RNA sequence: GAGGACCGAACCGACUAAUGUUGAAAAAUUAGCGGAUGACUUGUGGCUGGGGGUGAAAGGCCAAUCAAACCGGGAGAUAG
RNA sequence: CGCCGGAAGACCAAGGGUUCCUGUCCAACGUUAAUCGGGGCAGGGUGAGUCGACCCCUAAGGCGAGGCCGAAAGGCGUAGUCGAUGGGAAACAGGUUAAUAUUCCUGUACUUGGUGUUACUGCGAAGGGGGGACGGAGAAGGCUAUGUUGGCCGGGCGACGGUUGUCCCGGUUUAAGCGUGUAGGCUGGUUUUCCAGGCAAAUCCGGAAAAUCAAGGCUGAGGCGUGAUGACGAGGCACUACGGUGCUGAAGCAACAAAUGCCCUGCUUCCAGGAAAAGCCUCUAAGCAUCAGGUAACAUCAAAUCGUACCCCAAACCGACACAGGUGGUCAGGUAGAGAAUACCAAGGCGCUUGAGAGAACUCGGGUGAAGGAACUAGGCAAAAUGGUGCCGUAACUUCGGGAGAAGGCACGCUGAUAUGUAGGUGAGGUCCCUCGCGGAUGGAGCUGAAAUCAGUCGAAGAUACCAGCUGGCUGCAACUGUUUAUUAAAAACACAGCACUGUGCAAACACGAAAGUGGACGUAUACGGUGUGACGCCUGCCCGGUGCCGGAAGGUUAAUUG
RNA sequence: UUCCUUGUCGGGUAAGUUCCGACCUGCACGAAUGGCGUAAUGAUGGCCAGGCUGUCUCCACCCGAGACUCAGUGAAAUUG
RNA sequence: UUUAAUGUUUGAUGUUCUAACGUUGACCCGUAAUCCGGGUUGCGGACAGUGUCUGGUGGGUAGUUUGACUGGGGCGGUCUC
């Protein structure tokens, strides 16, 4: 039937994107959390 | 003129509805209307705060003059008019210098009759005067409570105010309510009730009818569960406890007005 | 995975309260 | 030419039976079944956040999780 | 040979991202083999002034200089600035690649800017006005896409009786643009004077008065002319790597039927009363005044950047799979039919990536069945049966609408005549008239065409297949349409129109918020919140001791404070 | 809603713990946590009749897909 | 024991007032602005409102408790001398 992920590219940016994490403080802090960790993408991004 | 449709359908028997033929069938007038979206209840924050408002058919806002400040021009009805955002009609009023308004529309105003605003108009129905030039024992209609604020008092349909007594610097109006109040001398009001006194007698026949209105429906607070209301909980239909509101206050008697700053001017509550 | 659906059912488990 | 009117495909549902139950499928298939101009249905975008939301009210739904989501931490909780 | 054909065909948006095309390979992948592949390797392929994005403009909503508020982090919000799923300029036909095309080529167009020359001239906005600019249903009328038949052209004369004719097959296509202004729809027109309005001004918009003219204006599908002496074209001929390539080319008309498409954002009607802003048109203010600017003609230049392959009801997207699931929009042929249902077909695409045998029980999906006919069973579960159209006929009860398709019954094919094809629809030529045309009148050729009656006729059966109500009697509950436990419960439960009690006088009660603020509501007691009951009909009795709420204030008791 | 209880009487059946009508001895109905009616409606509960039938008496035959044999590929729960 | 007079306020109640305070009245300005601020004015006015302290109410919310024996548990009974 029909399951849960439905693909959008503008609502996974708007929702996930970089931008979206450097607007509040609480997602600023997740992109310092996962450079600490090395991750080599931070972001749902491009 | 209300007239009982016919039982063809089960959504029919019961519906009466108010026919007026002097509305005017046509489009309002464009430079006097605004966008007036609907909220579903929501404040700022996103959330529910009143509850049972939703959908419903679009509207578009009529800008009403209430205050009624264009003095000494005397100005001729033109047409009535639907107003979806209130129960009463609107009228489209002329003036002479060539300037167009909506008021609300007085009980026997038509097309064609002449109103005029200010402290020498004449004692006809739909003319507007300071409180202190209206003879004790008048009806008036749309009554300001602050000098140069607008009406505020009286303005559904078919209401009306009553000038009980003068006293110096106030008049004490009876209120529509059974409230005796005082407010000042100076304020506005207009002579006569508001038109469109049959409003009260439709019926709206069907639960459809209600949603068109942007109502939507009341769950019983019985019929819950007890984490969501305190009447909730039972096996089979059990209360054994006395009504409240979905937050816990008293309802059926408790009283629950608390304003110190305004109780000067009311001369006794309702009854 | 999941419980198999036999054993979730309450007719098959509940056989003897 | 009215109508939460009538019969009935698309469309939305899910009343009965049989199959399947290490399935073709973590809820379907076949044969019938209900509404079908409306309190209808659908695309795109938006808003409400966890003792909180939303609820035509079933303790239902809130990413196959719900009488209190998920992730990380207190944390090697405590366990006659 | 079989299957789909309102799809299992064609084109897209979203989503994916090289799956696209060519050569080459078969180790792994493909539920088997594989010389094949959406697999491996290598190479190639995506061409725009007009399509889409970007761009200008805004909705819901977001962010928000100052600001108000908050232990901090932060919350709200004004000016603003973003945000489409909506508004805003312009291109069509034909040809071409293995793979791209409204992008390349041929032919024919159009749009908006800048620069300069010439002619005339009041230009100017962050402001005023108009317009943009808007609902549901219904009813037709005028059309076209499209289809059928005839005419015309090219071919044919038949594997088995017949087939030179009232016979067979195939074709009969052409755009945007430009010119005209029609079926319709809306509206009285023109001039002058005056004015408490449109924040100021206005010659613009609104208002007032007089005069005069009976028409003017706006909008508008289609058709027609051109585009087009062109292109395309059944075929034919010449070659070929047998894929294709090259050359040549007939007819290209009329009648009828007809949309769910267009006129039509129209018209009629109802109540539930139906976006915003810019582009656009106009008026002026400050200002500039031989300037700048505006208008018109001509020349000239510019139109950048990004997407463009392929799949898209799917083996390429969401489901771990090459998964009987899910997925928005556009197109819409024939015969029967009311039809987008259903059966058979066209264009087109497929035969579902294990097969070969045999012909046990048993399981699954179906077909038929002697006599009986619910005796089965928890229970007619499941099956079987009914089933269309036209006419006749139809009870209790009723809120007078219903019940009602009650129940029940009759007719139904083909052929001929009425009538060499009727009633009806369309309507040429011709003649007449005038306004000389996209006109009116008359006229009836031609095309199309039910329904009926009579007579005959075949079969067991004429609604022949597919498709397509079982019906009646008594009673509980809930008035009714709706909603509900996504994934064991669809109900008598929830909702509901109606009823009643109750709070609320507006900075409302109430709710979300340490607050500011927001909703209620740009509402005002004929209103709004809460609670119970639940259409309608007849009704709704007694108890105020207990608990709750409302009112009272004498007296008793009673906090911080004082001392 | 009634335990006793399959109350008793009548109707329907050859035979009726269900159904319908009545009685009232209401364990333990009752008036907006509404009483009593009610036309129309319901994939709603119970009962009766007609038609129809493989539901049954009591099964028989036939058509397909598996099961069986052959070639290829090739699992699973479980297990001292 | 009971008074009355003068002077004095100690409170309390009422009546006026305006200058704190309020204004989700009007107008003007910042300003191209239904925020905010400033100014003029009207209306309320020492009331309302807010802080600290204090009595009442408070399943609206929170943390917890709700014994053992027992011919199974519960119900009953018992629990020390
Ligand atoms: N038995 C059914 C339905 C089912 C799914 N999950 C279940 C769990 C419990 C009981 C039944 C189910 C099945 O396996 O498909
Ligand atoms: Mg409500
Ligand atoms: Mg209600
Ligand atoms: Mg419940
Ligand atoms: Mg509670
Ligand atoms: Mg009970
Ligand atoms: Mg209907
Ligand atoms: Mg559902
Ligand atoms: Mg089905
Ligand atoms: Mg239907
Ligand atoms: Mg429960
Ligand atoms: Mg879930
Ligand atoms: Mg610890
Ligand atoms: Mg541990
Ligand atoms: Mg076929
Ligand atoms: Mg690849
Ligand atoms: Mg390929
Ligand atoms: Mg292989
Ligand atoms: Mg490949
Ligand atoms: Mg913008
Ligand atoms: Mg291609
Ligand atoms: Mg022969
Ligand atoms: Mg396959
Ligand atoms: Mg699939
Ligand atoms: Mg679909
Ligand atoms: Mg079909
Ligand atoms: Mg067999
Ligand atoms: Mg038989
Ligand atoms: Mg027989
Ligand atoms: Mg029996
Ligand atoms: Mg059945
Ligand atoms: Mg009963
Ligand atoms: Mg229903
Ligand atoms: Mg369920
Ligand atoms: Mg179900
Ligand atoms: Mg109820
Ligand atoms: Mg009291
Ligand atoms: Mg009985
Ligand atoms: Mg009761
Ligand atoms: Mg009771
Ligand atoms: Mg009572
Ligand atoms: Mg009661
Ligand atoms: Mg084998
Ligand atoms: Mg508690
Ligand atoms: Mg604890
Ligand atoms: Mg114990």
């Amino acid at each position: 039937m029909k399951r849960t992920f439905q693909p959008s590219v503008l609502k996974r940016n708007r929702s996930h994107g970089f931008r979206a994490r450097m607007a509040t403080k609480n997602g600023r802090q997740v992109l310092a959390r996962r450079r600490a960790k090395g991750r080599a993408r931070l972001t749902v991004s491009k | 003129a209300v007239v009982k449709c016919k039982p063809t359908s089960p959504g029919r028997r019961h519906v009466v509805k108010v026919v007026n033929p002097e509305l005017h069938k046509g489009k309002p007038f464009a430079p006097l209307l605004e966008k007036n979206s609907k909220s579903g209840g929501r404040n700022n924050n996103g959330r529910i705060t009143t509850r049972h408002i939703g959908g419903g058919h679009k509207q578009a806002y009529r800008i009403v003059d209430f205050k009624r400040n264009k003095d000494g021009i005397p100005a001729v009805v033109e047409r009535l008019e639907y107003d979806p955002n209130r129960s009463a009609n609107i009228a489209l009023v002329l003036y002479k210098d060539g300037e167009r308004r909506y008021i609300l529309a007085p009980k026997g105003l038509k097309a064609g009759d002449q109103i005029q605003s200010g402290v020498d108009a004449a004692i006809k129905p739909g003319n507007t005067l300071p409180m202190r030039n209206i003879p004790v024992g008048s009806t008036v209609h749309n009554v300001e409570m602050k000098p140069g604020k607008g009406g505020q008092l009286a303005r559904s349909a078919g209401t009306y105010v009553q000038i009980v007594a003068r006293d110096g610097a106030y008049v004490t109006l009876r209120l529509r309510s059974g409230e005796m109040r005082k407010v000042e001398a100076d304020c506005r009001a207009t002579l006569g009730e508001v038109g469109n006194a049959e409003h009260m007698l439709r019926v709206l026949g069907k639960a459809g009818a209600a949603r068109w209105r942007g109502v939507r429906p009341t769950v019983r607070g019985t019929a819950m569960n007890p984490v969501d209301h305190p009447h909730g909980g039972g096996e089979g239909r059990n209360f054994g406890k006395h009504p409240v509101t979905p937050w816990g206050v008293q309802t059926k008697g408790k009283k629950t007005r608390s304003n110190k700053r305004t109780d000067k001017f009311i001369v006794r509550r309702r009854s | 995975v999941t419980s198999k659906w036999f054993n979730i059912d309450n007719k098959i488990v509940d056989h003897r309260p």
